[PDB]
């Protein structure tokens, strides 16, 4: 059923899994109208479907031409990325198809359960986890390919650069869930905090810098710290 | 006007015919059931006094055989059995309502509410249903389940109702999943009324049926059923106009008749909020929105 707290390291086991985050799937910009009214220009967006054991990241780019004519935009990009999350699999060979795939937003229940009928073996299961996946476009080199995409796209990335060279994916997951949520609280601190020092770059086959374990021990915690400020804001506690 | 006679009355029970009930005393010379209408269905339940548990009846037809009650001791029920033999059957009658031990089917003149109730219902359709090809009569209780509640013990015993099941390939075209599952004309047209029903009438029989098994038996598969048969209807966009018309007028006397103090377990507040308010047929049923609101404003 629901994947918690209580349930965390199935995430990590040997059968494979996918999260699928939609809420980078439709992307607007509200303006006024020269009549004083409201209008939505929308942009281009991308479907966030992760394997949390191995990084492997599918990033569908949805272009703004298939909300071309279309209504109810933001009914439809549950059915679209179900669509293409459903289209994914079946381009997958069978041994690499997810036998779990979880959503972040209780919407996808149905419109993937719909889409999903011929893999009736494929568990749908929603999370109470409040994961970061929205901070995805937070990431320099994901936002580019999206912003430049003249069609629709399908882009593979590991999210977790070489990371599982050094670090269990349990380590590897916590890690990019901190990143996310620090880029998701205060973008301009959290990016400033992972170029603050020139010496240290991003390899042109990554996305994050190239950080020694101890560096990213010293990361990790100026994440943690930007995370309780923002928090002691909010709230003002 | 036709008949079923009862051997006797061993136990103390309440005794349903149709939307009627009598108490009958352990013992008492009661000798069954006169005057009952030719034309319609019937249905004759029981719940016994010193065990309320498992409602149970015989769905009959009296232009189809002539039919008694007997209590068998050894399974302790009423039973339902045909007479094969003509005349020994109405020389039993004539005796019992020469000596008055019959109750009459209590019909009044101006009074159509089992006409409404059970419009589009027929036994070849309810023998279909309930599988005992013995019998021209069918029995159904509290506690039977459905083929779709099986699906998901024993076959023989089940309640064979048509599966609607919203998340099926049955009810979702390859290349149509958004538009099938928010709009479910196309289930209800072609692969329900077109394939499997034939009919509108058909459907609003089984309708009728499911509701009429919940009702009198409190058998919650047939409820299921019910609010199903009826949520595929009010979450299509496209219904023949005579269909929603006749529909109305079906769940009209269906929330007319029901127990006031059962709408609590028999009425699923989620259906009927969506098929009223939500629904694309939501401006479709004023005469059962009307009573509805005006019965039951609680459960909206």
């Amino acid at each position: 059923g629901a994947m918690n707290s209580s349930n965390y390291a199935e995430l990590f086991n040997n059968d494979i899994k996918l999260f699928v985050d939609d809420t980078n799937v439709y992307r607007v910009t509200v303006h006024k109208t020269f009549e004083g009214n409201v209008a939505t220009k929308a942009i281009n967006g991308c479907i966030f479907t992760l394997n949390p054991k191995t990084g492997h990241l599918f990033l569908k780019i949805i272009h703004t031409s298939v909300w071309a004519g279309q209504k109810r935009l933001s009914q439809l990009a549950k059915w679209k990325t179900a669509e293409e999350v459903s289209a994914l699999v079946r381009s997958l060979p069978k041994e690499e198809q997810p036998k779990q795939i979880i959503v972040t937003r209780k919407a996808m229940l149905d419109p993937l359960e719909v889409h999903m009928l011929d893999f009736p073996n494929i568990a749908i299961r929603p999370t109470e986890l409040r994961l970061p996946f929205s901070a995805a476009m937070s990431i320099d080199k994901l936002s580019d390919v999206v912003m430049k995409a003249t069609e629709p796209q399908m882009v593979l990335f590991n999210i977790y650069d070489d990371w599982l060279d050094r670090i269990s994916s349990y380590t590897a997951f916590s890690r990019l869930t901190l990143l996310l949520r620090a880029l998701k609280t205060n973008e301009e601190s959290a990016k400033m905090i992972l170029l603050s020092d020139p010496t240290i770059t991003i390899k042109s086959y990554h996305l994050w810098p190239s950080f020694t374990d101890e560096q990213w021990i010293t990361i990790e915690s100026q994440m943690r710290d930007l995370i309780l400020t923002e928090y002691g804001r909010k709230y003002n506690v | 006007m036709n008949t079923v006679p009862f051997t006797s009355a061993p136990i103390e029970v309440t005794i349903g015919i149709d939307q009627y009930s009598f108490n009958v005393k352990e013992n008492q010379p009661f000798h069954g059931i006169k005057d009952i209408p030719i034309g319609h269905v019937h249905v004759i339940h029981f719940q016994h006094a010193d065990n309320s548990s498992m409602r149970y009846g015989y769905w009959f037809d009296c232009r189809m055989g002539n039919f008694y009650i007997q209590y068998d001791p050894k399974d302790g029920l009423y039973k339902m059995m045909e007479e094969r033999d003509g005349a020994k059957f109405e020389n039993i009658v004539h005796n019992f309502k020469e000596r008055q031990m019959m109750v009459s089917y209590p019909k009044i003149d101006e009074d159509d509410t089992w006409y409404n109730l059970t419009e589009f219902v027929q036994m070849d359709k309810i023998r279909k249903i309930v599988r005992k090809d013995e019998n021209q009569f069918s029995y159904v209780d509290s506690s039977m389940t459905t083929v779709q509640e099986n699906e998901l013990s024993d076959p023989a015993h089940s309640l064979n109702y048509t599966v609607i099941n919203f998340k099926s390939r049955e009810a979702i075209r390859p290349g149509h999943e958004m538009e099938d599952f928010l709009d479910k004309s196309y289930y209800l047209n072609t692969v329900m009324l077109q394939g499997i029903f034939k009919n509108s009438s058909n459907y609003f029989g089984e309708l009728q049926f499911a509701f009429l098994n919940a009702m009198f038996f409190g058998n919650y598969g047939s409820s299921l059923q019910w609010h199903a048969m009826i949520e595929l209807i009010c979450s299509s966009a496209t219904v023949p106009k005579h269909m929603l018309d006749k529909l109305d007028e079906i769940l009209y006397y269906q929330i007319k008749t029901l127990p006031e103090q059962y709408s609590d377990i028999l009425l699923n507040e989620r259906v009927w909020n969506i098929c009223l308010y939500s629904s694309f047929q939501k401006n479709s049923l004023h005469n059962t929105e009307k009573i509805m609101e005006n019965k039951y404003p609680e459960l909206l």
